[PDB]
């Protein structure tokens, strides 16, 4: 009764949704044709949070596609799901953006930009009682963070009270995949930091830490590495999915835990995590997901929390499990560890509870950290964006078709508050 | 004697109203199967063509 | 009833008709789905439950004059 | 003929509610379709439903109670529960969206909207008493429903209604535990607008609760059905002595003369003296003495305030099941002769006590076990004034580091209620450290 | 209405705890879920209904030796809150039984027994043993005396000790801890006296053919002594004398009161055949030093002060001509201030007979008492062979590094050296 609006941008963008609508659908148990056929109702009581509902049962995802390569739009329409999404709503692209983002920002981004709209407004009409929006990205790329930044510069005239959250690909700090990354990724979040209410961050290389170490698998393709993540996004928008002991929607969620309304970059994992030799062996009680969630080891954004100290924390929960336990199991991950929570904050700790599991296992939890390690993050990128524009490297490909360097500068300044802003607030 | 002869009809309504919401049902699948042969019969002319 | 037996997730091939777990005060559950609030309104009847005497509260002579008019 | 409105509100409220019309539905004989069983009663005869249920002229009974959420999902599951006939489908009052856990949302924005839906349901449960003694809110302090919704309906009940005595049931937040982060905001906030407009209002804090499930009992690890089926005992048992007949009959008005010394002084405790299980109930005996002196412990006071630092204010008794009016006469003996139990100077006399005939019930898969003697004893304490003290200090880090604030400012609510509501409480601080001080 | 509280502390206690519990549960017969098949209104309490408790305490500081008790038969015949268990074990460590550790369930063994202090009504004693071994006997106990001591003051506390023997022992150390409760057990106690018994060794093999026992067939005659004392109390008699009408008469100086003496006819059956018992002749078998259960001797010392326990079928005749014919002869050397000597308790109930102990089943039975200066030459003994020790101060640290000082191992022994000069002159 009240529902998501899903929408993606770019090849980053549209493969992480090609496998997020490949695990929402058959938990809620649906063919890969779109027609409901799973055991009990009450996964059918409130299936239009994430679906919509036509002729004679055919159920359709109201996902919004949109990329400007129609060489990778089509590699979604061929795979397994392919055949659920209306094909309306794909907005293909004629030409590529060529990974600058201004291309994707001013040139042949504002050219998609009205179609874009006019798929999204017509499906929004259609909603009952809309609460959010939902959107994946990279940075990396002129196709995914450039499409994006102008989506949502304007999508606060018309929806300005709507939860948004965005599930961005942060650039990974070993070594970036792109030459020209960082121009990009700079100016990507002077957009961020004033529209979306809420954004994320999976480090690329701290996913692959994970099939390094604790998942140990050998040979881990991007269909192995969305599926990780793509769990994780599952969780968040559960407590309005299924009824529960103590619910947590999208909102519960973000009054509770940003303090200040620039301050909101996040930092997510995903607790039960066993490779194929440990899984005969682990124990599964209540305090071993408390092992997973507050190591530093299994966290999908690369920096360390023990260089900073957490403001507030999120851990929804799941299952169906004591209350107390719960309650007991969190306080004695303050104690033994106060040196990484600061002080103004009485209790840090964010409680929920779900009673369906994810499907099949007993317990599940998600965690989400408001941390300042990111800050030893975002130095990073600033010192990494100023040793090309110093000295000019590739500036022509953005100063020609675009705006001038003035946009760098009042990013450098959108981007050095924040670094101050962090450590400000640490201690 | 009165106070007894309220639950008949008590018992009689209710069970009268879930007779015709069963009725209903049953003509709402009937017309959901017909939609179904209809746009079977389209996707053999489209393929035939 | 598997993703992949060994997707880039989690997986799992199970009967949920079997993940059910039946109550003697009530019936089976799908323990796959089984009810969070399940206890709730999950019982059976006992006049055990029942204790002494049912002597109870009300007072009928109260309306007897109060209900109606008085001197 | 002597009804009282039940009228529940959030997450906590709605809970509560329903280990609570578990209870009354299991005491009297109504089952989940309403109608009474048919053993061809020839006389019937029994009228202690009508606090609690209008009968019909069919065999159904309808509760008094007022369901609201502004969270639609866990008002969706007593609508499709075992419960689903009992209550009248216009009483389970839903929102449209939720408030998460913003005192402003919850009090400004979201929650107007549909509380002009609300009152009006409350008339149609008001015309059909006759002789309505007092409401009971059932609400929380945690999040936007339970704090800011909470805190507009007492602002426009007592305009409405004014001399109904309205009782509460709050859960505060914790001194050391917590589920969120933002609750000192709304704990400091709700007060001001419930300091007025509660008649009488008990409170009961999620820790003793917490702590007398692990170490009275033999159990350990409880949920939220544990913890809800423990206070549903409490609202039963101060009612009691409306629906079955005893010695000494304390409606709902007599406790608030007996109990509340000033008008701004009205936060009495609560406890619950026989709460044992039924594996340890049978080895000791639980007689009339045994249950009061295991009463007046600090360890079995349901909220986290110790009594040995404060002195005792007002003191009353709820006696329950096979009591005798002459050994609570001969326990009060063995009380004031100690010198660990402090009474105010100016309050000699100090108590109120009262009897009632039928014993409790279980509920079947229940904690607590089956008794003949059951007390409730509602006391009225000095030394409630720390576990507000516990919390100012963890809202000076707030708001003097100013953190948190700008969700809160943009709702609609201005900076001014900030300190005008720390104030306000350091008021009501201020007033119980003047009574405890002796007059010579 | 007449309540005495029992305690079994100790390996030696617990294997009393077997004996004196068994002949607890055959005074009245017993069934181990406390409903029998007002004399046992000592130490039971009638619940709700049908079952009975007893008020007795296995107060231990390792978790092993209690869970071995509710692995013995009688599981839910002793509840198993009263029993004192410990999460951490002491392991002879006063620093650790007393200030450390003790001090979290303090609080939890002090709610107990205010919870049954409603119960006690008539209290006639709260009778306690323990050995000095370990911080199982020695500092939880020692800091229970002083705080019920400071929570009522006049209630009977007593306390029949149990003492390393000269020869042999558990730990070696152990006299630390000895002289520590020799000055801690005159505060806040009535009574202190005489389960030493490293005699017991002597009489279990010397009197009733059972060699190679255990400390169990040593404590059945332990839990005959706690028989022979609390059974007037318990039974009625012809003059029969209870525990607190025993405090009012059983100590001279009040802060010198330590006897030695035993139960009279520990005789098995093969003596059983042949020996025709007399209360005569019994007790002419009981004046004969050797057979104590106390290893020291008066037939050398001075018969200060004395009592007397009678069950069975004893008549005043025989008691008295007994009296007579033994206070002429001076093969025992009798007192100078103190002409008679003899306090007289009598018990119709012959006592209980326990399968699988040393004794047999008798008509009838004696006991004496006989409070001496033979104490004084044990504590010379033990001054002998403690100074050894505490000249090259070993152990000492363990004892400091959790919250002590060596003042208390300073003061202690002047203490005791008090109390010899108290005793070295009457």
């Amino acid at each position: 009764m009240r529902e998501i609006v899903h929408l993606q941008a770019g090849q980053c963008g549209n493969q992480i949704g090609a496998k997020f609508w490949e695990v929402i659908s058959d938990e809620h148990g649906i063919d890969p044709t779109g027609t409901y056929h799973g055991d009990s109702d009450l996964q059918l009581e409130r299936i239009n949070v994430y679906y919509n509902e036509a002729t004679g049962g055919k159920y359709v995802p109201r996902a919004v596609l949109v990329d400007l390569e129609p060489g990778t739009m089509d590699s979604v329409r061929s795979g397994p799901f392919g055949q659920i999404f209306r094909p309306d709503n794909f907005v293909f692209g004629q030409s590529g953006a060529g990974n600058n983002w201004a291309k994707g920002h001013y040139t042949e981004g504002a050219e998609l930009v009205d179609s874009v709209l006019d798929v999204v407004r017509k499906e929004a009409e259609s909603c009952d009682c809309l609460q959010g929006f939902q959107l994946t990205h990279s940075l990396g790329g002129g196709t995914g963070s450039g499409m994006g930044t102008l989506l949502i510069s304007k999508i606060r005239e018309e929806y300005p009270d709507r939860i948004m959250n965005t599930f961005s690909v942060v650039p990974s700090p070993k070594v970036s995949d792109t030459v020209v990354e960082p121009y990009n990724a700079t100016l990507s979040v002077h957009q961020l930091v004033e529209n979306t209410d809420e954004t994320y961050c999976i480090d690329n290389e701290a996913l692959y830490d994970i099939c390094f170490r604790t998942l140990k698998l050998t040979t881990p393709t991007y269909g192995d590495l969305n599926h990780l993540v793509s769990a994780t996004m599952s969780g968040v928008t559960t407590c309005l999915r299924f009824p529960g002991q103590l619910n947590a929607d999208l909102r519960k969620l973000a009054v509770n835990m940003v303090p200040f309304p620039r301050l909101h970059f996040f930092m997510p994992g995903f607790a039960p995590l066993t490779s194929r030799g440990s899984q005969q062996y682990r124990a599964l009680t209540v305090p071993e997901l408390t092992q997973q969630m507050f190591d530093a080891k299994n966290m999908m954004a690369a920096c360390d929390p023990r260089h900073g100290r957490y403001l507030t924390v999120a851990a929804v929960f799941r299952g169906r499990m004591s209350m107390k336990e719960v309650d007991e199991q969190m306080l004695n991950v303050q104690n033994k560890n106060s040196s990484y929570f600061v002080e103004w904050i009485p209790n840090n700790v964010k409680t929920a509870v779900c009673d369906i599991p994810p499907r099949g296992l007993k317990m599940s939890a998600t965690f989400i950290g408001n941390s300042t390690a990111i800050q030893e993050l975002f130095k990073r990128i600033s010192e990494q964006f100023t040793a090309m524009f110093r000295r000019k490297a590739f500036l022509h490909w953005y100063t020609g078709e675009g705006m001038d360097e003035m946009e760098f500068t009042e990013a450098e300044s959108n981007m050095n508050d924040l670094v101050s802003e962090y450590q400000q607030y640490q201690d | 004697r009165r106070q007894r002869e309220m639950k008949q009809d008590f018992e009689d309504q209710m069970a009268l109203k879930e007779l015709i919401l069963q009725a209903a049902k049953e003509e709402e699948e009937t017309f959901k199967k017909a939609m179904l042969a209809k746009f079977a019969e389209d996707d053999r002319i489209e393929l035939m063509n | 009833p598997a993703l992949c037996v060994n997707p880039g997730n989690p997986v799992f091939s199970c009967m949920l008709d079997p993940k059910t777990l039946h109550t003697a005060t009530s019936l089976s559950k799908a323990q796959m789905i089984m009810y969070k609030t399940s206890a709730s309104q999950y019982g059976a009847f006992s006049p055990r439950p029942f204790f002494f005497p049912c002597k109870f509260l009300p007072q009928e002579q109260a309306f007897t004059e109060h209900l109606k008019t008085t001197g | 003929m002597r009804e009282c409105i039940s009228i529940h509100v959030g997450q906590a409220g709605v809970q509560i509610g329903n280990a609570c019309w578990e209870l009354y539905c299991l005491e009297h004989g109504i089952q989940p379709d309403g109608q009474m069983p048919s053993d061809k009663t020839i006389g019937g005869g029994d009228d202690s439903f009508n606090t609690f249920f209008s009968e019909t002229g069919a065999g159904k009974h309808v509760p008094r109670a007022v369901f609201v959420d502004l969270e639609p999902t866990v008002i969706d599951e007593v609508r499709t529960g075992t419960y689903r006939q009992l209550f009248h489908p216009e009483q389970l009052i839903t929102g449209k969206e939720d408030a998460a856990n913003n005192y402003a949302r919850g009090h400004y924005t979201i929650g107007k909207e549909i509380i002009d839906l609300v009152l009006d349901r409350i008339r149609k449960l008001a015309d059909q008493c006759t002789g309505l003694q007092g409401f009971l809110v059932f609400h929380s302090f945690g999040g936007g429903t339970g704090s800011g919704f909470t805190s507009l309906l007492m602002e426009r009940l007592s305009v409405d209604y004014g001399k109904k005595s309205k009782l509460e049931f709050s859960i505060y937040p914790a001194p050391q535990v917590s589920t969120a982060v933002v609750e000192p905001y709304n704990s400091i906030l709700t007060t001001h607008t419930t300091l007025e407009h509660s008649d009488c209002a008990f409170m009961v804090d999620n820790e003793a609760i917490y702590d007398i499930c692990r170490r009275n009992l033999d159990i350990e690890r409880p949920t939220y059905t544990n913890l809800n089926r423990l206070i549903g005992q409490i609202v039963s048992s101060i009612t009691a002595s409306l629906r079955f007949d005893g010695a000494l009959n304390v409606d709902l008005t007599e406790f608030q003369t007996n109990l509340v010394p000033y008008p701004r002084i009205h936060f009495p405790l609560a406890t619950y003296a026989p709460v044992i299980s039924a594996e340890k109930a049978y080895h000791e005996q639980l007689s009339v003495a045994e249950i009061t002196n295991a009463c007046f412990e600090p360890a079995n006071q349901m909220v986290k305030c110790d009594p040995r630092h404060g002195k005792y204010m007002a003191c009353c008794l709820l006696y329950r099941g096979d009591v005798v009016p002459k050994d609570v006469n001969a326990a009060i003996a063995t009380i004031k002769t100690k010198r660990t139990i402090q009474f105010v100077d100016w309050c000699p006399t100090g108590f109120k006590v009262g009897i009632n005939y039928q014993p409790p019930t279980v509920v079947p898969g229940g904690d607590l076990a089956k008794v003949q003697r059951a007390v409730c004893m509602l006391s009225n304490t000095t030394a409630i004034a720390e576990a507000w003290a516990r919390l100012d200090h963890k809202f000076d880090l707030m708001y003097a580091k100013r953190a948190f604030v700008h969700w809160y400012v943009g709702e609609g609510m201005e900076e001014g209620e900030f300190s005008e509501a720390r104030e306000d409480m350091a008021a009501l601080e201020k007033d119980y450290e003047e009574v405890g001080v002796d007059s010579v």
